[PDB]
């Protein structure tokens, strides 16, 4: 029988391609708010 | 005008500046000049066939499925 | 010998991964090209680095050759 | 006594690590104008002024310690308003641009 | 079809103004970014350690050239000249003549393996399987001279790489 | 507490090469202190290991000998000393070693292996393998003018 | 006994130099997947010894000037080593009551190793790239003295050693933090480090050069104990000073080593874009803060003692 | 006399080759397998061999590809200004003695018309352990010099 390279019977499972740069952080209020936070402890 | 003579292969770049600004780009290439397409006038088809892997030689088989797709 | 190919030419062109790249193949009917011209795509790209260039800084010279995608096998030949 | 030891020193080394690194055995037998640009002149200037100013903030640590604190605080901010109008001044008037 | 890779319109609502102001102000996509270079140190470098270890390889690799045998020990070229006229870079010189028992062998087999451009014209040009390019590429010289392989030469690489060059053509023959 | 585990990895390489000075002769000859699996040996003393849990490439290593053909190689060895039947496994050219799938004899092939001579008394020269192709007439030698 | 603790000094400096090296080469080789140095010595720790070596037998390759062309070096190395001798590590070699204004006197003088050097090339283009790094030094060296006030103005003083008193409860990075961030990439502009290595960048658009090399980390290490002690203040046991040293060096250390990382990280700065980042960004909030933080302690009745 | 001759070759000898600092002349296709010596899976640096050296800081220059008559001139001149101990590695068949393009007009048959060349790297391109390979041969070499042995006998 012939025998040559083939994907396999019923083909390769999917691949991924996308762009995928996930969200992560706080918002920027969230972010204002720690940093001043911080320097008002620090100040007192 | 200050004038720099030297600022993928070697490249020789002839640069006209005005302080920081580009005024003038001059490329002077054929520092890999090689004759190719000469020489391939004193080969068969399949023989001129590995020139094509050296020319953009990040792209082998795209120039010879080029070469190959002409022929 | 090889194989003869009937006389002709032909310009064949291809999206290669930095640009148009073709050949200009010229057949006299024998086992060996004519005239073989190659179309490299860097060539007229950086033919405009000049154009491409005005109005920047020195170091925007580096980039600008690097956006182009040059490779000098292709460009000299 | 002990850092003018600690300079001749430092600097007496330095000359020595120079010395022995111009001359080791090697076993062998046989005023004009430089294409001046006046931008980079007006950056050494404007660092000067600049530090200028500087030099008369540093006593600001000392000063905070008198009694005439409401004299002091003025005049610092004062100091430091007339800095940044320089810069402003700079600014607008396209000092800080490395175009043209 | 296409698409646009950048053309998005930033909101312009407090919250996302003052999203953007946090990151210009707070460096945050930087961060962001000292964060991968930082996952990178913790993973196990793709170094191997040469020449204890070595890159892999397949029966297809085109190395250094070989003249090979029949199992008798006779040579299989026949001085044919096919491998010399296929040659892209004209590397092969070849001359012939009548064996003192009659055989058409040659008497001259020379690769100028600083002409040649290890394409393998020659070994699917050659009709007997007599000229190879083996597996060896840790053949760097201290001269230009010896690059200059004469018939002893590759010969002597038949003899010293049969064992591993017959192995890589039983895996490929098929193939061909 | 998984930092502990590894640490006891770590000092089961020391008794792996056999106590602390083979563990330091495979660190200074070798830049790598792993134990394997001993896949097999050659007749001039390299040492071939393997351990499949390596990524692809780390996999299969050899420790060469530290003497071949009359040359001290404790410290000056080569990717050349590997024998051809060991170099298609060594380079993942096969799957199996030598020692399960032996090479097909032949009265011809080298029996001793031999590393690159270049630089050496041993190095190859280059010369014309053909003859004279053109015989000159010799003069007789009595007088007769 | 104060010569044997200036080679205390001088001798480990050097030492630690030439081991930044090879650190400097495995932490990128390992954000880059791979090892960096690993073959000489066990773990490379015998490569800057071959490096060193190597540099100081090569052939040392006409100046303009003989008198600069051996000046710049001789200056280069010795300002260096001079700025480690206030340092308190908890104790300094000399106890200055000005110590931070004479780090501030001896740094701004190392901009004419640049200068002499540029000057003794005897080249147009060498001199143009010196006087291009010059005014990029001097640029940001506003910006450093100005967050240095800013900072003092909560010390009291100009003494280093008080820095740590400042700092007993809690360190300075918390209410200046914004001057931290600016501080921190000043020192990385000041040194010429990535993303502002601007003269081996546009550069390339022995004995001698590797003195330059020393010098050069001496001043990264340096200016990284600095902002240890300037805004992560290491506490001071006086009966086990040793203490101090073991955990003030290991954040010296890794404020090092993220110069390390921030090279591996990011692309180069051009240079009109790095004096943007200096004139237009950190110094308009610079001045800010400097008035900022001269009003807070008067405000705050936060004001600092004298002495 | 003689021991100390011997080891003091022994250790000049091992601080060269332990650290090699090459200037590439990427010239053409070649130059892409050095770049590959220099990735992750090979990592010249691990070797002591830094990736890009300038040419007034290198001791070996690899000549990675074809040069061509209008280029020559170019190269001697590097050469000529790196400083010494300096080594030449030819790469590949371009350099090694023109390979593709011995014929041509605008080409150098071989580098070693320019530069003396100290280790000759085969393949079109060689691999980048090939080129490793030679960058080691080089180390041997370096390895082999008796220049002390020598000056004291002279
Ligand atoms: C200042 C003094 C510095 C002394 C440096 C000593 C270097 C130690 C050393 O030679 O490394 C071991 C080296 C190791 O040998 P190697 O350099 O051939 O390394 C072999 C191992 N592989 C294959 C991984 C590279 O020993 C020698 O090379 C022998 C020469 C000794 C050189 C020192 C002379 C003193
Ligand atoms: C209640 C009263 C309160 C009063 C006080 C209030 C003050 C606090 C609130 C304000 C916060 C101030 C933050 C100060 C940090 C400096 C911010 C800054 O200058 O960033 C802007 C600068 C340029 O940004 P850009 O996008 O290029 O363009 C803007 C102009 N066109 O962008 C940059 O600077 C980028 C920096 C480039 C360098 C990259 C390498 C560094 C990346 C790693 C940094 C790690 C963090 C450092 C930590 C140091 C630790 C010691
Ligand atoms: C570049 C070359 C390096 C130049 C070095 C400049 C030296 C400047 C040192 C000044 C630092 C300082 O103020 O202290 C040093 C010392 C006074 O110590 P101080 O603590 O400040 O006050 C007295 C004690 N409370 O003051 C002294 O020890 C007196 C030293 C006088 C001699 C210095 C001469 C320098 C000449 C260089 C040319
Ligand atoms: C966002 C990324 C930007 C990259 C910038 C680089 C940042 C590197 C920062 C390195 C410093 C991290 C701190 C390392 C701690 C070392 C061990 C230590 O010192 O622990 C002690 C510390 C509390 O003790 P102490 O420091 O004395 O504080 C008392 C106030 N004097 O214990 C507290 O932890
Ligand atoms: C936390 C915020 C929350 C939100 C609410 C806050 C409300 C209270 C704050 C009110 C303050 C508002 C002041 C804003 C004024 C900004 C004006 C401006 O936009 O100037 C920008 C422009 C320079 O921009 P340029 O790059 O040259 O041209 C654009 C082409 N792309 O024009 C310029 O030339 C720049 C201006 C001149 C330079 C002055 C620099 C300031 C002085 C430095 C010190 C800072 C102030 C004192 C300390
Ligand atoms: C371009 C020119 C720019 C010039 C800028 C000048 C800005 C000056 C702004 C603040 C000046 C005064 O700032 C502050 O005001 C309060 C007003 O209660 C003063 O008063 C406060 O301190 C004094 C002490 O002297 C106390 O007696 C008083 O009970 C207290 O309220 C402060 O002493 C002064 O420090
Ligand atoms: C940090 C301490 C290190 C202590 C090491 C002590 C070792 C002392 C012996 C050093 C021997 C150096 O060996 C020698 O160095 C010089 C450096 O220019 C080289 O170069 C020298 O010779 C070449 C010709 O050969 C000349 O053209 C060149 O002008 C000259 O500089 C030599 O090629 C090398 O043979
Ligand atoms: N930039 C790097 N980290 N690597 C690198 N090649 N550095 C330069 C090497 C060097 C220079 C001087 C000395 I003294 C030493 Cl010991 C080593
Ligand atoms: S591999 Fe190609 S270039 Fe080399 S000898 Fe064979 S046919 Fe000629
Ligand atoms: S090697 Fe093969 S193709 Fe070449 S001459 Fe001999 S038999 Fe013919
Ligand atoms: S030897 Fe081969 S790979 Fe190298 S530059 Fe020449 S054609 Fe390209």
């Amino acid at each position: 029988k012939v025998k040559q390279d083939m994907p396999p019977v019923g083909g390769y499972g999917p691949i991924d391609y996308k762009r995928n740069l996930p969200r992560r952080g706080l918002s920027g209020y969230s972010m204002f708010a720690v940093g001043i936070g911080a320097l008002l402890f620090g100040y007192w | 005008n200050l004038t720099l003579n030297f600022g993928h292969g070697v490249l020789r770049l002839v640069m006209e500046l005005s302080g920081e600004m580009v005024r003038k780009c001059d490329p002077h290439i054929g520092l890999l000049h090689r004759g190719t397409e000469k020489l391939i006038e004193y080969k068969t088809y399949l023989q001129a066939l590995p020139y094509f892997d050296r020319l953009d030689y990040v792209s082998m088989m795209c120039n010879e499925q080029a070469y190959s797709l002409a022929v | 010998e090889g194989y003869q190919v009937p006389p002709g030419a032909t310009y064949t062109a291809i999206e290669a991964p930095k640009g148009e790249f073709g050949v200009y193949l010229v057949s006299d009917g024998s086992s060996r090209p004519y005239r073989c011209k190659i179309k490299a795509p860097g060539f007229a790209h950086l033919a405009g680095l000049d154009k491409m260039s005005k109005g920047h800084m020195l170091a925007d010279v580096v980039a600008i050759i690097g956006t182009q995608d040059i490779v000098f096998g292709e460009v000299d030949r | 006594m002990n850092l003018m030891l600690a300079l001749l020193t430092n600097f007496t080394l330095a000359t020595l690590l120079v010395i022995i690194a111009f001359w080791l055995p090697q076993l062998n037998v046989y005023s004009a104008r430089l294409p001046f640009s006046m931008k980079f002149f007006l950056v050494a200037i404007t660092f000067l002024l600049f530090d200028l100013e500087i030099a008369l903030l540093l006593p600001l640590p000392w000063a905070s310690q008198t009694a005439n604190l409401n004299t002091m605080l003025t005049m610092a901010l004062f100091l430091i308003i007339l800095l940044a109008v320089s810069l402003a001044y700079e600014w607008t008037q396209k000092g800080l641009e490395w175009t043209e | 079809t296409y698409k646009y890779v950048n053309l998005r319109e930033p909101s312009m609502d407090m919250k996302s103004v003052t999203d953007r102001a946090a990151q210009t102000l707070l460096w945050t996509e930087l961060i962001r970014g000292l964060g991968m270079t930082l996952s990178y140190l913790f993973r196990e470098p793709a170094t191997i350690n040469y020449p204890f270890e070595k890159g892999p390889l397949s029966p297809r690799f085109r190395g250094e050239h070989a003249l090979r045998r029949y199992p008798s020990g006779e040579e299989r070229c026949i001085a044919c000249k096919l491998c010399e006229a296929v040659c892209p870079a004209q590397a092969i010189t070849i001359e012939a003549e009548p064996r003192a028992d009659g055989s058409r062998r040659t008497t001259r087999y020379d690769i100028d393996m600083t002409k040649c451009i290890y394409c393998g014209f020659c070994q699917e040009a050659c009709p007997v399987d007599a000229i190879v390019e083996g597996p060896n590429f840790e053949f760097s010289t201290e001269t230009h001279e010896e690059l200059l392989y004469n018939k002893e030469k590759l010969l002597n690489n038949g003899d010293k790489w049969e064992a591993e060059i017959a192995a890589n053509i039983q895996a490929d023959y098929l193939y061909r | 507490m998984e930092l502990l585990q590894v640490l006891k990895r770590g000092l089961q390489q020391v008794s792996g090469h056999g106590g602390l000075r083979g563990y330091l002769r495979v660190l200074f000859r070798a830049n790598d202190v792993r134990v394997g699996t001993l896949v097999g040996e050659d007749k001039y003393g390299n040492k071939y290991y393997e351990d499949n849990k390596q990524f692809f490439g780390r996999h299969r290593w050899v420790i060469y000998t530290t003497e071949m053909n009359g040359k001290n190689t404790f410290w000056d060895v080569d990717g050349s000393m590997v024998p051809p039947e060991w170099h298609r496994w060594l380079h993942c050219m096969t799957d199996d070693p030598p020692t399960v799938k032996p090479p097909t004899a032949r009265k011809f092939i080298w029996t001793n292996h031999k590393f690159n001579l270049s630089g050496t008394p041993q190095q190859y020269v280059p010369y014309s393998t053909t003859r004279k192709k053109i015989q000159e007439w010799v003069p007789p030698s009595t007088p007769y003018k | 006994m104060f010569m044997i603790n200036i080679l205390m000094l001088i001798i480990p400096i050097l030492l630690a130099v030439a081991f930044l090296t090879l650190v400097e080469r495995k932490v990128l080789g390992y954000m880059q997947l791979r090892k960096g140095p690993n073959v000489v010595g066990p773990y490379g720790l015998l490569q800057p010894i071959a490096d060193a070596i190597k540099l100081f037998i090569k052939e040392p390759l006409a100046t303009s000037s003989a008198s600069m062309f051996i000046l710049a070096p001789i200056m280069a190395l010795g300002l260096a080593l001079t700025m480690w001798i206030p340092l308190p590590m908890p104790y300094p070699l000399i106890n200055m009551n000005l110590g931070v204004l004479f780090m501030l006197a001896m740094s701004s003088l190392a901009v004419y190793s640049i200068l002499w050097s540029g000057w003794a090339s005897n080249s147009k283009y060498a001199l143009i790239g010196a006087l291009r790094a010059v005014a990029q030094t001097i640029s940001y060296e506003v910006t450093l003295a100005i967050i240095l006030l800013s900072v003092l103005l909560m010390s009291g003083s100009f003494t280093l050693s008080t820095l740590i008193t400042t700092q007993e409860q809690m360190w300075l990075i918390l209410p200046a933090w914004p001057l931290a961030m600016m501080w921190f990439i000043s020192t990385l502009a000041e040194t010429n480090r990535a993303p502002f290595d601007l003269t081996e960048g546009e550069s390339e658009l022995a004995g001698p050069f590797a003195l330059f090399f020393m010098a050069e980390y001496a001043n990264i290490i340096m200016m990284n104990i600095f902002t240890a002690i300037l805004f992560l203040g290491t506490s001071h046991n006086p009966h086990m000073p040793e203490l101090y040293t073991i955990n003030f060096t290991i954040k010296s250390l890794l404020l090092t080593m993220s110069f390390l990382w921030i090279r591996a990280s990011y692309p180069r700065f051009r240079y009109d874009q790095l004096m943007h980042l200096l004139w237009k960004n950190f110094l308009p909030l610079t001045l800010a803060l400097c008035m900022w933080h001269v009003s807070l302690p008067i405000l705050t009745s936060g004001i600092p003692p004298q002495t | 006399g003689e021991y100390v001759v011997a080891k003091l070759d022994d250790l000049i000898n091992w601080a060269r080759r332990s650290s090699l600092w090459p200037m590439t002349f990427g010239l053409a296709c070649c130059a892409v397998e050095m770049m590959h010596m220099a990735a992750p899976r090979y990592d010249m640096d691990r070797f002591g061999v830094v990736f890009r050296a300038s040419p007034r800081q290198s001791d070996v220059m690899i000549v990675a590809g074809t040069l061509t008559n209008k280029m020559a001139p170019a190269l001697r001149k590097v050469y000529d200004q790196m400083p010494e101990p300096r080594y030449v590695v030819s790469m590949g068949s371009c350099a090694n003695g023109g390979g593709y393009y011995h014929y041509s007009y605008s080409v150098v048959r071989g580098c070693d018309r320019i530069v003396p060349v100290d280790i000759y790297v085969p393949g079109c391109p060689p691999t980048a352990e090939a080129l490793l390979y030679g960058i080691l041969q080089l180390q041997k070499k370096i390895k082999r010099e008796k220049r002390l042995r020598i000056w004291y006998r002279r």
